[PDB]
């Protein structure tokens, strides 16, 4: 409680620098292993899930998408969520993306995209899937900033997000860099995985080869992807597509670039072209153009009369951009710290918490479904006896002497509810009740919340076909009651309920791989 | 925004506005030692005001290096570094500013205890306020522990051994005392769980100094593990503490114990489930704001917390070791990721197992 | 025609209809090479030129613009007619070398007949890759070094002239955005 | 004019059955009489001002 | 329907259930497949030639709309308002 | 309009800025921000109403 006091500058810059350098690392920086998402996409999907911003629904512009996540959940500036929003929605950043835009969203060109009153975003189908089950109480919550509303720990994945759309940021200490794979790969990896937990590096590679960039391109060797999925860490060299026609009358040759590296800007690249033509250092380059029109990507070079050709792309390749060193490092959170992780590990992470996830949904269904049936069973004694009741609450004064005259009398069960509760009358009662109530050898003690239940009914559902439409619901709730503890049973029902999940998804979601994966002499 | 790292820039690089800016407002000629001449200070006490956020925290980190690579005016005591508060709470007409995370979560441990009265029997009289007080404060450090210890075991064993009786080393060298003490924690863990998990026990049979090490097997989400607890974890430092909170704890709740915040009243079975329902009341008529730096601030709010001399509170920058000093800039702001790598990870070590 | 109700207006039939005839009579001509070898780029209503035509199409829900159904607005059925129309044409033209020959004169003349009209003028230089010619950096210039044979687009702003920029033919158009 | 009170008879409309079909157990207690006769009385005299 | 108003709403009520307006606030928000498909594909393309029909009216519309004097301006606008007002009388 | 369907009533917690002018820009306002937050903050300020 003084005004001054002696800090020193050690402690001061440590405890500051170690401050930051945990929060950007543990908040901003690198991805979860398990959902594969920042926080910053974590709470824009959150965001525009609560919103309502479905696949199949009108799409909603930016602003109030951004505006949302800024007051409620991400206080970092509007301007940083919306160039998150645009990189989501891009089809040439992520292999599979979870935003469906509408306006201008930049290009391969170079062009910046819209300003956020112009464009508009939507969830794509496969965010929906991203964030599957989540009402189920799948995920802890954790309260946002201010504390008035909760935001989740952990998105429900189904999808293997982390390898499917890979990642890439720069923390202080740490830096991730994690390329895109195929989605039917991964998942094919995954139920190698499932159905052989010790299985080597080699088996997930024979099924999962390499990565699948979002644009198409060749990758040069083989030795950076071994070296990536059994340690973490090693260079890929990506090469562009790049044949060289020769026309049938005249004898000049074009270099006709179909496709270019992975995060590769096609203006930057064809001024660096220029930059070296104009510099003297690429020989026999006549001319430079342009020809996409939206049917592929054509850069024409033109080569002058007295050139190969093909020399001249190999010192295109040598020294332009279009062979590019894309240099992997997989480090993402794990247990809630940086790690340096190979392919086996995330498969391992994710197969984990799918495991968690389907388990917390049967508890969650049971939970619910027991609840359910504990209604219904108050619903099925209370019109068995609905005369007496009816006089019993028409003589009372007030519901609460209703409540308590209802609890006091035990009651007659009858002949519908006799049937009914006689095939599995026990295992489907919920776990907090206690012994003193049910079916107390042939006399019905209800409790308090079946009592204000019964006071609830309305006098619509009196009528047979209710009743038998109760009788009806309450036998599925038993099925399913019965389906839920043979999926907890069982470890194997488990894993063949993952499995289905994800033979599902690969099913939904799969696609064709884009990128060549080619040998080289180097290995 | 952010100012030029002038550990990683070059002295070429000075030359940005920010900094040009800066120089000319202290008038020391903006040169190291060519015209370098501190006299001519134009403020004898330079404040670093920035948010109350991480990234006012960077920056702060980032004018701390400038200030000291670029020397004696952090020697001769001129530089300031102001607290502005970085929450504002109100429950009605009450009101105070917090400073720290740690800060709101002792606050909101004096408003769940700020009229609250535990009674262990029927008819008792209420605990001390200091003595409920260190209780909370000790459950509280035992959580932070237990949930630090959440990657070597289960919460649920850890949360169930405070409850349970102590086992020392002399009951290691017994048998049956091993037996019944698993027996007992694995049968109290099945009791209570509302998850899919499955307990069970095993001894260990090891003859190399006649102990008896129990191992609790767990079955959750399918996958099996074993946790043997070892003669390690028994006197490890951190069962200790454990032990210590369950003697405050192993009878204190009676069968008709309840906890009255004034007008509202409830019977409780368990610590856990009293503070709960403490921290639950204190926060309904909460309402928490967040400045996201200074321009959220009023500036009469301004004034009252980190402007005027009066409710003042700062701190004086000073050098206590120019070597350590010098290394500690070096390792931080330098190029080289190597030893910031390593001091981070050193750093997070220790604060994840400060003094066991 | 639609289920045997004439449409005055068109519709949509009518515009994949068009649409496939141009984007296939200049597909041969590109393939053949008889433009290049007549120095004239054929365009639109040149193909069109002394041109009968029937098209009739049987919609199961057809909309029209109003009652009268004086033009079709239904959005299924352009992408079919453009469909078969670039299958069965081209097919028609590998077929008959000889109405091909014929067709392709009279394009030739007609677009020759249209060149001819136009006012005197000269090449100018064009911003590219190699040379920027002194030109704005916003400008996204063409291929085509002829005046009459190329666009400019005034457009408002910078996110405009990118939506603008993506989606253009290169050849002909260029994109200048305004502030 | 149809429905209403006529001859000493209250003729129903659907939305009225529709709303009885809606009435709880809850309310067939006394209590909720004495509500009903209260809160029409407080209408009429609302609709007259 | 007892009155052609009734038909009419009911009419216009049923043609709302699946409508869904997009108003574009500006070419930014228009896909480039879009703006392609409606205004730069010559064959799908709807211009229109600025002429001089008449110098003198164009130049005196000119320096009435957008000269510095507001008086003649804020008449034209006035008396077009009440054109617009008065129509069909 | 925007404020009150949001429910930023004066008694009340404040909301931020940037919700409400999102809030109006995708409801109702066609004309982008930056221009109702000027109109925002003339309001707010107590030198200019």
């Amino acid at each position: 409680a003084r005004e001054i006091t002696p800090v020193n500058i050690e402690e001061e810059l440590k405890s500051s620098y170690l401050d930051y350098a945990m929060s950007v690392i543990v908040g901003r920086a690198l991805p979860d292993v398990r959902d594969g998402l920042k926080p910053v996409h974590r709470r824009v999907l959150y965001a525009m899930n609560v919103l309502g911003n479905d696949w199949n629904k009108a799409y909603k512009k930016s602003a109030r998408v951004v505006g949302d996540v800024i007051g409620k959940y991400h206080p970092h500036g509007d301007s940083a969520v919306y160039d998150t929003i645009v990189r989501m929605a891009q089809p040439f950043s992520l292999r599979y993306m979870l935003v469906d835009g509408q306006g201008n969203f930049g290009s391969i060109d170079g062009d910046s995209a819209a300003a956020m009153r112009f464009t508009e975003i939507r969830l794509a189908k496969i965010a929906h899937e991203l964030m599957a089950d989540l009402e189920k109480e799948t995920v802890d919550f954790v309260d946002n900033y201010d504390g008035t509303e909760k935001i989740p720990d952990v998105m429900p994945t189904k999808i293997p997000n982390l390898l499917v759309n890979g990642s890439s940021g720069i923390a202080v200490g740490m830096a991730t860099n994690i390329p895109p794979h195929n989605l039917t790969e991964v998942i094919n990896g995954c139920l190698a995985y499932i159905d052989d937990e010790d299985i080597s590096i080699e088996g997930l590679m024979e099924h999962i080869p390499g990565p699948d960039f979002p644009t198409a391109a060749i990758i040069n060797g083989r030795r950076g992807i071994e070296e990536a999925y059994r340690t973490g860490r090693g260079k890929v060299y990506i090469r562009a597509r790049a044949e060289v026609e020769v026309d049938a009358k005249t004898g000049r040759e074009t270099i006709i670039v179909h496709e270019i590296p992975y995060q590769v800007n096609k203006a930057r690249l064809i001024e660096k072209i220029a930059e070296l033509v104009k510099e003297k250092r690429v020989e026999g380059i006549s001319a430079l153009r342009d020809e996409s029109d939206k049917d592929g990507m054509r850069i024409v070079i033109e080569v002058k009369r007295d050139a190969v050709g093909e020399v001249v792309l190999n010192n295109l390749y040598s020294q332009t951009q279009l062979q590019v060193s894309f240099g992997i490092n997989m480090v993402a959170l794990h247990h809630g710290q940086p790690k340096i992780m190979n392919l086996k590990d995330i498969i391992a992470a994710f197969v984990r918490h799918r495991r968690e996830v389907v388990t917390r949904r049967t508890i969650f269904e049971l939970r619910k479904a027991r609840d359910r049936a504990h209604i219904l069973e108050a619903l099925a004694v209370a019109l068995a006896n609905i005369d007496p009741i009816i006089e019993l609450i028409r003589h009372a004064p007030t519901p609460a002497e209703a409540k308590t005259a209802l609890v006091a009398n035990p009651w007659q069960l009858g002949n519908v509810a006799a049937m009914l509760e006689r095939a599995g009358d026990d295992a489907a009662r919920p776990e907090w009740l206690e012994p003193e109530f049910g079916v107390r050898d042939g006399l019905y003690y209800l409790t308090e919340q079946q009592a204000q239940a019964i006071l609830d009914l309305r006098l619509q559902k009196l009528t047979g076909l209710e009743h038998e439409k109760l009788l009806d619901e309450y036998k599925e709730l038993l099925d399913q009651i019965a389906e839920l503890l043979r999926i907890l049973g069982s470890a194997d029902r488990l894993m063949e309920v993952i499995r289905e999940e994800l033979e599902l998804v690969r099913e939904q979601f799969g696609d064709k791989r884009r990128t060549e994966i080619t040998a080289n002499s180097a290995d | 925004g952010k100012i030029l790292n002038v550990e990683k820039a070059r002295f070429d690089k000075m030359l940005s506005s920010q900094e040009v800016a800066t120089l000319i407002t202290a008038l020391g000629c903006g040169i190291g030692r060519d015209e370098y001449n501190p006299d001519k200070l134009r403020y004898h006490s330079i404040i670093i005001m920035t948010d109350a956020d991480v990234d006012g925290s960077h920056i702060r980190t980032l004018l701390l290096t400038f200030f000291y690579r670029q020397p004696e005016i952090v020697e001769r005591g001129h530089v300031y570094i102001a607290q502005p508060p970085l929450y504002k709470v109100k429950k009605g007409k009450q009101e105070q500013y917090i400073k720290d995370d740690e800060a709101m979560d002792q606050y909101q441990i004096s408003i769940a205890l700020d009229g609250a009265t535990l009674h262990t029997n029927a008819s008792a009289p209420a605990l001390a306020g200091e003595a409920l007080e260190k209780l909370v404060s000790e459950y509280n450090a035992t959580q932070k522990m237990i949930n630090r210890m959440e990657r070597r075991y289960p919460k649920a064993m850890l949360k169930e051994l405070i409850y349970q009786p102590t086992l020392t080393e002399a009951d290691l060298s017994d048998e049956q005392t091993v037996t019944r003490w698993v027996n007992a924690l694995v049968s109290e863990l099945n009791d209570k769980e509302q998850h899919g998990s499955q307990w069970k026990f095993d001894v260990h049979t090891n003859a190399e100094q006649n102990l008896f090490e129990p191992i609790v097997r767990v079955r959750t989400h399918g996958v099996d593990t074993d946790y043997p607890l070892d003669h390690e974890f028994i006197t490890g430092g951190e069962y200790r503490r454990i032990c210590t909170l369950g003697e405050k704890l192993r009878g204190l709740l009676e069968e008709d114990a309840f906890i009255e915040r004034g007008e509202r009243r409830q019977p409780v079975a368990s610590f856990e489930q009293a503070l709960d329902w403490l921290v639950k009341e204190s926060r309904r008529g909460l309402s928490i704001q967040r400045y996201k730096g200074l321009g959220e601030m009023n500036p009469e709010q301004l004034w009252e917390t980190t402007m005027d001399p009066e409710s003042r509170r700062m701190l004086r920058v000073t050098v206590k070791d120019a070597i350590a000093a010098d290394q500690l800039f070096t390792t931080l702001m330098g190029d080289a990721v190597e030893p910031r790598r390593a001091f981070i990870e050193e750093n997070a070590l220790k604060a994840a197992n400060i003094d066991i | 025609f639609t289920n045997n109700i004439p449409q005055r207006d068109g519709g949509t039939h009518l515009a994949g209809f068009r649409a496939a005839m141009t984007r296939t009579l200049n597909a041969y001509m590109d393939k053949e090479g008889y433009s290049k070898k007549a120095k004239v780029s054929a365009t639109g209503d040149d193909a069109r030129e002394g041109l009968i035509a029937v098209v009739s199409v049987k919609v199961p829900d057809p909309k029209f613009s109003s009652q009268t159904k004086d033009k079709l607005v239904s959005s299924e059925v352009k992408s079919a007619v453009e469909q078969q129309m670039n299958e069965l044409l081209a097919e028609y033209l590998l077929e008959n070398p000889t109405d091909a020959k014929i067709v392709v004169g009279k394009i030739i003349d007609a677009a020759r007949a249209r060149e001819a009209a136009r006012r005197a003028r000269e090449m100018t230089r064009r911003k590219g890759a190699l040379d920027l010619a002194g030109l704005p950096g916003k400008l996204a210039d063409c291929q085509e070094r002829d005046p009459a044979l190329s666009e400019l687009y005034l457009v408002e702003g910078d996110s405009a002239g990118g939506s603008a920029k993506q989606g253009r033919n290169r050849k002909n158009q260029a994109i200048l955005p305004l502030k």
